[PDB]
């Protein structure tokens, strides 16, 4: 227990080889193979987490672990009917799961909100973070294009890796009709990114993946344009529209 | 100052001839004379020489192809990215570091304007400036003589 | 036999060029001749 | 069913042997060594502990009435020396010797000379020569009269009052022999040559290609008439842009390494250049400016004629009989390239082959002409 | 030993002497989080029905040269690998690479389209060929893919290219030298929506040796879709889901 | 089939082999001499067990030369006199003593893994006589690569300067990559398995060194010869390309027609390439100097047909009542790998029956299969 105390190093695990012998690529630069002690766990080690060494040595000691929406249902005006339907969609299925399972069903996933503008559908999605205490990733339509190759479906990856991560987790974007609209074909080559975009979205939701997200909120400002192969059922299946005046 | 226009208008000549007539030293650096693999080798390099023409004054300065550092801000984190500029930024300093009493003159040259950082062109840097055309008929009599 | 240390540090710069792209938009004439003009 | 059940373990019982050889012999491998003087060590252990420590490079600075020194990496020192000479034998710049230990100077040795550019001279002389080249014979004139006279017979040039160029491009279509009147001119130098690698002014650390540049000229004129032969500079020498992606952004920085070295301020003597390319649209104006190239040729595609003196080349070491006519094998080989007849002149040859005679006929090279260029009813 | 040694390996290093005492396994590649799956996933030849022809001929030409191949040696003939399926969305193709899984005996890789790509130049075609080195020491090994880098049927511009670069060492690696000579227990699954815009190349048989219609079902054939489907529910009495069907075609399944 | 007569000849052979090299390694092996006792005992004395590796930019006589390395700076060095010093060159690579820096021996090349992978080492089974489909397209390659290795008389009386390197494109499903592997079968000399797209890395100059390399090793390794397959990849067109990816993949394109002819000649390497569309792409890449012909490839004619499936069917019972001679009739658009997957699943169609030996049917319910997929080719009906 005397070496477990300071001055230690930090580094980050990669990969076991042995019941008691792993490795490390640290951040002084370089790799080591290093012998990991007893008096410790092992389930929760082999991603690359972060991790605490013995200087001279460079050895293994031990483990180390580690926006804010302010707004309710009062808050906002009236607006009954519409919240009614994703308290339906998105506060039950957080909380809420017996009610979807024993009744031999699975719940939707998740959901679009189409209507004009400055109508309260992004501060709603909020309020829903608010109660549910979920976590809450908030983006645009038009960061997922990029100029660069594939600089785009990165990041549509990306955000799931870790929308997963600090699950139970949901998505708002507040645009999605500008990368999505029916098109009968691409004479160009810019645009079949935008296609590789998308087919990636309807990919992720659709294949193997977990069950707490709810991610997807679709925002827009109409619905007559989008592809029905994204209203594929499964996708989505549960529009929603405000007033206009 | 500042001499643009295209090739073949007498930029670098006319450098030669000013080094020539007055009475006073001159001084020339290419502008990839400057950049280097490491990573304080060009900032050394720049604080040194107008240093140097602090000393030795009065001194004249001569950048031929200022179109290679003075390019825009290419914006990123990688290495050979950030050395780059970062000699401009020294450059800019260097500049505004001195008045109009010490009596260093510096110029330049390039054969584009329509590539380079107006950072540069802000009032008070390199203001004064020269559009050297293409020679009209009358002066390409002078020139075959 | 040594004492000496090396210190093999990253004193030197790198880059890797890619800088692959997509649109190209540079300049269509549909009007070549302007197709009569008229 | 029969025989069928030994097979398939007999065939896979061979790879079991085969590699069982593996696990037989060893293995072997060499490095160098030397027979004769085999007893080369009762020298070396007394050589090695002995006054021939190594030492660890630098270059100084400044000498200050101490010594100051900069590492190649960035590590800079202020030293004193041992029993080497502290006040006259050094100066400034050189490369030196230090210890490992203290750092104290010992030693000077001379300025660096990158192995890359001497990797890059030429020393031995290739074969052809202006009379194998196929008949361009006027271009060849606008060439030599750039290289050789202003460094045989300036005695012309300079007394009636003419500055020569110092400075050619070669522009042609493929398989014309931009190349060839390149390789040559090297065998009737009377001075050096360079065999520029394109491949090592690329390098993937800014600012390290230009380097190169400078050396290779630095050397050169330190030595007196050198020339210089690149080879596709449309790979170096390509035009300009500005992107905020601009991946060509690096190579640009090296070609200012040139431009700036060919035309300002006279580093330049008696040094020529020459280049070539297929693409002689893009490259960059300044590269093509007066100053740098006071000459360009366009080796355009041959005629009848001189079509003629490229067979004349290419077939003297054949076998054929005497008694075929060029003049239709020219007249029948329309607009097309030194290569293509070469080509031709071969497969003319190869047909024999094909059916085992022993000397060439007329038609197996108009039957050759068929298949190298490969009816119509609309002209006759 | 150092003549067992298969080179390129991973390995230790003693500190101060430099001196070999362990040996590792090549694996630690960089992609193989979507790369492989560690754990399978959950479904199973009736969760699904409404069609069962489709499977006889994927174990035919998956299971068959895998379970025991000595057949082929006496019907005297080429194993076969790799098989393309095509048909509408909504019919339960990327279902059945799901679920293949499950009763498989051999290991499975799935690549969605678009992971491929990584933007640079080689970047991509280094990631396929570190794709199937990674099948041959797992061997045996299945692939699962959607697939449109291979889309376009060889279009001859600028900045399409950097895919295609990406798809044309792929073809290499089903009927290259070694690939021809090597990939013989190695396979392949391919999926799409659409076969009227890919090359005529993946399309050979030496590629994909046979193809497969998913058509949406009949009226009895969707009956079986929703029993499954509703194993779960609780399902009173007086139901005649064979009616259900009929009142509205399920366009889909 | 009792070929066994000519197989169980050689493993025996190849155990015979496996008596006598222990027997000649153990205690018939003689170790006496000097070498063995006083050379191997004294290198290892003084070469530590770490030999660090690195180059040298510069060189003096009488034992002191330079070092340069990633990990450490430069050094002024001593030599140890058995190396022999006469060899040494700026570039080399070298083997430092560890405790102090000092040259003691030197590699031979140490020039790149890669280049070490493509080689062969195997060598693929397939062979003329696995295809018989054709006779031209064959032979037309065949004299460039095949015969000078064995009757090189006949280019030397003739007396003229052969051709290196060839070309082989056409519609696919032909046998493209099939004519490389029979040819490296029966070539006596090595061989090089590559694509266009495994020669362009992310790094800027990076490719168009490793370019030169495999141009150089073939080259000392003579006689030699070279397979780049879907060229297409680097080798296409060029155009202006205001980007900066584009432009490193036209270095290497560039750099590859410099090692195939310009200044300096090549040696003694053949190569051979391959494409499915030459006219979109391919600019001069594709002329004599670099390569002096091109073959062509296309789907078949009725008489090659006959003489390609009897080789796929030569092993099938089949007895019946096939009749194959109308089986193919026409054109049909279909190559000889349409060939093989009708042979197959005609193969298990009836093993499915559980029966073995084939029938008609079971071939024209396959040949229904196949065609069906093809697009239709003749949507036109226009030109009647
Ligand atoms: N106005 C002029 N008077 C005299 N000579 C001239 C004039 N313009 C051009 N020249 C001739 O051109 C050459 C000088 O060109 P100049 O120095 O303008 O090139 P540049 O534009 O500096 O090239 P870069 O811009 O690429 O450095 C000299 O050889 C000179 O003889
Ligand atoms: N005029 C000629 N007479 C004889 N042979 C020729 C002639 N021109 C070209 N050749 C043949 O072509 C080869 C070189 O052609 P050339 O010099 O045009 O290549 P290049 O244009 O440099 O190639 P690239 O355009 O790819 O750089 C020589 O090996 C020679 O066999
Ligand atoms: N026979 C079936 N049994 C069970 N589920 C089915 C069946 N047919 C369709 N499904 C349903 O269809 C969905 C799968 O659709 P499918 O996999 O065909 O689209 P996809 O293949 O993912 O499209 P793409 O691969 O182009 O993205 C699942 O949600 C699944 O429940
Ligand atoms: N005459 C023949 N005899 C036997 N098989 C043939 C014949 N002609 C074609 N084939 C078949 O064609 C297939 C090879 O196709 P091919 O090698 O032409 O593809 P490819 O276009 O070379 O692929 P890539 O473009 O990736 O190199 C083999 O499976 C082979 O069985
Ligand atoms: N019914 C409502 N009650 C309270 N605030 C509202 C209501 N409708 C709109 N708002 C106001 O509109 C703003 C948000 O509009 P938003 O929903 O972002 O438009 P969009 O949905 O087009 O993005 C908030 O500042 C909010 O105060």
């Amino acid at each position: 227990k005397r070496i477990q105390s300071v001055p230690l190093v930090i580094g980050q695990f990669l990969e076991p080889i042995d019941q008691n012998t792993g490795i490390v690529s640290s951040t002084t630069g370089m790799s080591y193979v290093v012998r990991i002690l007893s008096t410790l766990d092992r389930e929760l080690l082999k991603p690359s987490m972060s991790v605490a060494l013995h200087r001279h040595s460079n050895a293994l000691v031990d483990i180390l672990p580690p926006e804010k929406p302010d707004v309710t249902y009062a808050d906002v005006g009236g607006l009954d009917m519409q919240k009614q339907e994703i308290r339906e969609a998105v506060e039950l299925p957080l909380v809420q799961a017996d009610l979807y399972e024993q009744i031999g069903i699975d719940p939707p996933r998740g959901v679009l909100l189409y209507g004009p503008p400055g109508t309260g559908k992004t501060m709603l999605v909020k309020a829903v973070a608010n109660s549910t205490k979920a976590a809450f990733i908030r983006v645009n339509g038009s960061e997922f294009v990029h100029k660069y190759l594939g600089e785009g479906p990165r990041m549509v990856r990306d955000v799931f890796r870790l929308a997963r991560e600090n699950a139970p987790s949901i998505i708002f974007i507040d645009e999605v009709d500008s990368i999505a609209t029916k098109r009968f074909d691409a004479q160009t080559g810019s645009d079949r990114e935008v296609q590789r975009i998308l087919i990636e979205l309807l990919t992720q939701m659709d294949g193997f993946d977990q069950s707490t997200n709810v991610k997807v909120i679709m925002a827009t400002n109409r619905a007559d344009t989008l592809d029905p192969a994204l209203l594929r059922p499964g996708r989505l299946d549960r529009k929603i529209e405000f007033p206009s005046l | 100052a500042l001499m643009y226009g295209p090739p073949g208008t007498g930029k670098t000549l006319l450098a030669r001839a000013c080094a020539a007539q007055t009475n006073a030293t001159f001084l020339k650096l290419a502008a990839p004379q400057l950049v280097q693999m490491y990573i304080g080798e060009g900032a050394k390099l720049v604080r040194d020489a107008f240093a140097l023409a602090k000393e030795k004054a009065p001194t004249i300065i001569f950048i031929d192809e200022l179109d290679a550092i003075g390019t825009k801000r290419f914006d990123s984190e990688k290495s050979g990215d950030r050395e780059v500029q970062r000699t401009m930024l020294e450059l800019l300093n260097q500049l505004d570091g001195f008045s109009s009493d010490d009596r260093v003159k510096v110029l330049a040259a390039t054969n584009r304007v329509d590539v380079l950082d107006p950072a540069l062109l802000r009032s008070g840097r390199l203001d004064r400036k020269i559009e050297f055309p293409l020679p009209s008929e009358d002066s390409r009599a002078q020139i075959l003589q | 036999g040594g004492k000496h240390t090396f210190n093999n540090e990253n004193v030197s710069a790198r880059l890797g060029g890619a800088s692959i792209a997509v649109q190209a938009p540079a300049q269509p004439p549909p009007y070549s001749h302007h197709h009569h003009h008229h | 069913a029969p025989y069928a059940a030994k097979l398939k373990q007999t065939e896979n019982d061979l790879k079991d042997i085969e590699a069982r050889i593996k696990e037989k012999a060893g293995v072997k491998e060499s490095d160098t060594g030397l027979a004769p003087s085999h007893l080369w060590d009762i020298m070396g252990d007394r050589q090695r502990l002995g006054e021939e420590h190594p030492l660890q490079v630098a270059r100084c600075t400044k000498i200050i009435k101490k010594y100051v020194i900069n590492l190649k990496q960035i590590a800079k020192f202020v030293v004193g020396l041992g029993e080497r000479v502290s006040p006259t034998d050094i100066e400034e710049g050189m490369r030196v010797g230090v210890d490992r230990s203290k750092y104290n100077i010992e030693l000077p040795l001379p300025p660096r000379i990158d192995p890359s550019v001497t990797m890059m001279t030429v020393e031995e002389k290739p074969d052809v020569t202006y009379s194998d080249v196929g008949g361009c014979k006027d271009q060849i004139e606008k060439l030599r009269e750039v290289v050789e006279l202003p460094l045989l017979s300036p005695e012309r040039f300079a007394t009636l009052g003419i500055d020569p160029p110092k400075g050619i491009l070669l522009y042609g279509p493929p398989g014309t022999g931009k190349t060839l009147c390149a390789r040559a001119v090297a065998n009737r130098t009377d001075a050096t040559f360079i065999r520029v690698i394109g491949s090592e002014l690329v390098q993937k650390y800014v600012g390290e290609g230009a380097r190169m540049v400078r050396e290779l000229f630095e050397m050169a004129r330190t030595k007196k008439a050198c020339i210089i032969f690149f080879d596709e500079i449309d790979a170096v020498g390509g035009a300009r842009f500005d992107d905020g992606a601009g991946g060509d952004n690096e190579v640009q920085r090296t070609m200012l390494e040139l431009i700036t070295q060919l035309d300002g301020f006279d580093p330049r003597g008696n040094i020529k250049v020459m280049f070539a390319t297929n693409r002689p649209n893009t490259l960059d104006p300044a590269l093509l400016r007066p100053g740098r190239i006071d000459r360009k040729v366009e080796f355009s595609l041959p005629d009848l004629e001189g079509r003629a003196n490229i067979f004349r080349i290419h077939s003297k070491s054949m076998s054929v009989e005497r008694g075929i006519r060029w003049e239709l094998i020219s007249r029948l080989c329309p607009n097309s390239t030194g290569a293509e007849l070469r080509s031709v002149c071969t497969e003319a040859g190869m047909f024999a082959i094909r059916a085992r005679r022993k000397v060439a006929t007329e038609k197996d090279f108009l039957k050759a002409v068929d298949k190298v260029i490969s009816r119509y009813m609309q002209y006759n | 030993n150092v003549k067992d040694l298969k080179a390129s390996q991973r390995v230790c290093l003693r500190s101060d002497s430099y001196m070999l005492h362990k040996v590792l396994e090549n694996k630690a590649d960089p992609l193989v989080s979507l790369m492989m799956v560690e754990k399978v996933p959950d479904s199973t030849y009736d969760m699904v029905g409404g069609l069962t022809k489709q499977i006889k001929e994927i174990k035919e030409v998956i299971e068959l040269p895998v379970k025991h191949p000595e057949l082929f040696e006496s019907l005297g003939i080429a194993q076969p690998k790799g098989v393309i399926l095509y048909g509408p969305p909504g019919t339960g193709k990327t279902l059945l690479a799901r679920a293949v899984a499950h009763h498989t005996d051999c290991k499975f890789i799935r690549v969605s389209g678009a992971e491929l790509v990584q933007k640079y130049i080689g970047e991509g075609s280094r990631m396929v060929r570190e794709l199937f080195v990674m099948a041959r020491e797992h061997a045996p090994s299945i692939i699962f893919m959607d697939e449109i880098d291979s889309i376009g049927s060889t279009r001859v511009e600028g900045s399409g290219g950097g895919d295609s670069e990406v798809q044309r060492t792929m073809l290499e690696l089903l009927n290259q030298l070694d690939g021809f000579e090597t990939s013989k227990n190695i396979k392949i699954i391919m999926a799409t929506n659409r076969l009227d815009i890919l090359d005529p190349a993946l399309l050979r048989p030496g590629r994909i040796d046979r193809k497969i219609e998913f058509p949406p079902p009949s009226v009895a054939a969707r009956a079986e879709i929703l029993r499954i489907h509703s194993r779960k529910m609780n399902l009173t009495r007086g139901i005649n889901l064979r009616k259900v069907a009929e009142k509205m075609n399920g366009c889909s399944g | 089939r009792c070929k066994l007569k000519l197989l169980r000849m050689e493993r025996i052979k190849d155990h015979l082999l496996l008596e006598e090299e222990f027997v000649s390694n153990s205690e018939i092996l003689k170790p006496f001499e000097k070498k063995q006792e006083e050379e191997k005992k004294q290198l290892e004395e003084i070469r530590g067990n770490p030999l660090s590796i690195g180059t040298l930019e510069e060189i003096i006589d009488d034992d002191h030369a330079i070092v340069t390395s990633p990990t450490m700076p430069d050094y002024y060095v001593s030599i140890l006199s058995f190396v022999d010093k006469e060899l040494l060159e700026p570039g080399c690579s070298v083997l430092l003593h560890h405790k102090t820096m000092s040259i003691v021996g030197v590699l031979q090349d140490d020039a790149d893994p890669m280049v070490s992978v493509m080689k062969m080492d195997k060598s693929p089974t397939e062979s003329y006589s696995d295809i018989g489909g054709l006779e031209s397209q064959i032979q037309e390659i065949k004299e460039s690569v095949e015969l000078p290795l064995t009757h090189p008389e006949l280019y030397e009386e003739m007396g003229i300067k052969p051709p290196k390197g060839v070309i082989l494109y056409g519609a696919p499903g032909t046998g493209k990559t099939l004519l490389a592997k029979a040819v490296a079968n029966q070539t006596s000399a090595t061989f090089l398995r590559i694509v266009g797209s495994e020669l362009i890395q992310k790094y800027l100059g990076d490719g168009p060194r490793l370019c030169r390399q495999i141009f150089k090793v073939a080259g000392e390794n003579a006689p030699s010869i070279v397979f780049i397959d879907e060229i297409d990849a680097i080798g296409t067109k060029r155009y202006d390309s205001n980007s900066g990816g584009e432009r490193e993949i036209q270095r290497t394109m560039l750099e590859l027609l410099n090692q195939l002819d310009g200044f300096d000649d090549r040696g003694d390497v053949k190569v051979i390439m391959a494409t499915n569309k030459i006219e979109t792409l391919d600019p001069a890449l594709i002329r004599p100097g670099r390569i002096d012909r091109k073959i062509l490839f296309e789907n078949p004619d009725l008489s090659t047909k006959k003489k390609i499936l009897g080789i796929h069917t030569s092993k099938m019972n089949l007895s019946e009542d096939v009749n194959l001679e109308t089986l193919v009739t026409t054109k049909d658009d279909l190559s000889g790998a349409d060939i093989q997957a009708m042979c197959t699943e005609a193969g298990l169609l009836a093993l499915r029956e559980r029966r073995m030996q084939v029938t008609a049917e079971d071939f024209k319910q396959a040949k229904e299969r196949v065609m069906k997929n093809k697009v239709e080719e003749n949507l036109e009906g226009l030109y009647l």
